[PDB]
């Protein structure tokens, strides 16, 4: 979970630092230096209009932002490290210790209940005694 | 196939494998009976930088683009592979921040367990003493 | 079926 | 690599019982089951189960399929085929939490 | 940072650059000028054939277009005789041959 979202993060990063140069260097347009930019034969050079290359260039150059910030977000949402684990370790025993207790508390408890149903138990073999010894 | 050592595992060997025990606890198949022994803040505040890094590095991928390209992607290779280190870094302490977690879940548990019998327990008396506030 | 075979079964299962 | 050792021999062994197809190459055999002795190395494989014997095994399934044909050569082809189809139906669903 | 600048050098742009009209800093405007498509007045400067049929036609004859590699793979001066030669072109009777055109 909190591992591997840094992970995941981490190759889209590299995806799209691949793919942010994927297109430019595929699609992408001449210039006209001083007389013209179209040339005759533009079969193999599939020419996009500069519009639509240029947002592109900025939506490309966007997601690797987004990306970026969430990676901050994740590295900043990550459950509090130490440099020791001293810690750690205490924490463990110390849960196990409430986990001994709770038990032995549930354990109580359940005794109890029973006990109550006993007595109304006891009530209900009454009211049966009384209606057996009466309506017959 | 099977180990070699399945020879050494017959009827008669087992029979004399407890008196061996108990001389050899004061170089043969009883020995082959015998089991063998057993063989002989934090990064946080680095990772950031790092990240800032590769940007950089980015950047500069993308502004040489020439035949100098190269060199800098060596330097790029190198902070991958650091991100990987601090990452290494991360993997046995998240796994006692799991067990923590593991922990304290099981101990809500064992007290809702309880907590759910005792107020229907509640509700059954309650019933029981409005029908008595009804006859006398 | 590989890790035996290149590991030590099939030596250990064949000097014998 | 150099002369290997019994303790990596046997531990590579039980290892290779989480294969399938392994465990059915081992049970379709009529020489290995004429004499008590590839049952009681079975049986006597099972101190892998207990520390610290139980800190080098890589796959979990090993073991405890150990137990079940301990389990079973107590009490021939039928159910040595009945086996295969049912752990069948499991694997894949661990498969898939693995990577 | 770290690899920040590292390779202090001034990696200037390309000495070649494409920036610049390098086809007038190379000088090939005026071979630009004697192959292009495109006169340099507007006319079209194509109607040219797709064989050297103009330089054939610098010389006389019927040229119909029909070795010169390998020979530059294997290269001082050949021999020669000439009352022998001249003895042998010393032959060359009055009478026709077989059929061959003069086109």
């Amino acid at each position: 979970d909190r591992l591997t979202q840094l992970q995941i993060c981490l190759d889209q990063m590299t995806e799209q630092f691949c793919a942010t140069l994927n297109y430019i260097d595929k699609n992408h347009g001449f210039e006209r230096l001083t007389v013209n930019e179209p040339q005759m034969s533009d079969k193999h050079a599939t020419v996009v209009p500069p519009e639509e290359f240029s947002n592109t260039i900025d939506e490309l150059s966007t997601d690797i932002i987004l990306k970026t910030r969430q990676i901050n977000k994740l590295i900043d949402s990550l459950p509090g490290v130490d440099v020791s684990a001293e810690e750690q370790l205490r924490k463990i025993d110390m849960l196990q210790k409430k986990l001994v207790e709770v038990e032995d508390e549930k354990i109580e408890a359940i005794k109890k209940k029973e006990k109550l149903l006993r007595h109304v138990d006891s009530l209900i073999e009454d009211f049966v005694d009384g209606i057996a010894n009466s309506k017959k | 196939t099977s180990p070699s050592y399945v020879k050494f595992f017959t009827q008669s060997n087992l029979e004399k494998l407890p008196k061996y025990k108990e001389k050899k606890a004061a170089t043969c198949a009883l020995d082959y009976l015998i089991p063998p022994p057993m063989p002989k803040q934090y990064k946080i505040q680095e990772l950031r930088k790092l990240l800032k890094s590769l940007l950089l590095n980015y950047l500069e991928l993308i502004g040489v683009l020439p035949d100098m390209y190269e060199r800098k992607v060596e330097n790029i290779r190198t902070i991958l592979v650091n991100i990987h280190h601090l990452l290494n870094e991360y993997r046995p302490h998240q796994s006692r921040e799991s067990l923590i977690m593991l922990l304290e879940e099981q101990l809500e548990y064992k007290r809702g367990e309880i907590r759910e019998i005792e107020q229907v327990c509640k509700q059954v008396h309650d019933k029981l003493t409005s029908i008595q506030d009804t006859l006398r | 079926e590989d890790a035996l075979r290149r590991g030590m079964l099939a030596m250990a299962s064949l000097h014998s | 690599n150099p002369l290997p050792t019994r303790f990596e021999v046997e531990l590579e062994f039980i290892q290779s019982l989480a294969n399938i197809q392994y465990v059915t190459y081992l049970l379709t055999q009529q020489q290995i089951w004429k004499s008590p002795n590839f049952k009681n190395y079975l049986k006597y494989l099972e101190y892998w189960c207990n520390p610290p014997y139980s800190q080098c095994i890589v796959y979990p399934n090993c073991l405890f399929i150990l137990k079940l044909l301990n389990g079973f050569m107590e009490s021939x082809x039928x159910x040595x085929x009945x086996x295969x189809x049912x752990x069948x139906x499991x694997x894949x669903x661990x498969x898939x939490x693995x990577x | 940072y770290y690899y920040y600048v590292d390779p202090e050098t001034t990696y200037t742009y390309q000495q070649p650059n494409p920036l610049q009209d390098l086809i007038s800093v190379y000088g090939l405007d005026d071979i630009s000028r004697q192959v292009a498509r495109t006169n340099l007045d507007g006319t079209k400067a194509v109607k040219l054939r797709k064989s050297y049929k103009n330089q054939i036609a610098d010389l006389s004859g019927k040229f119909s277009t029909i070795s010169e590699q390998q020979w530059r793979e294997q290269l001082q001066p050949p021999n020669f005789d000439w009352d022998l030669c001249s003895s042998v072109l010393s032959q060359f009777e009055r009478s026709y041959p077989s059929e061959f055109a003069n086109q």
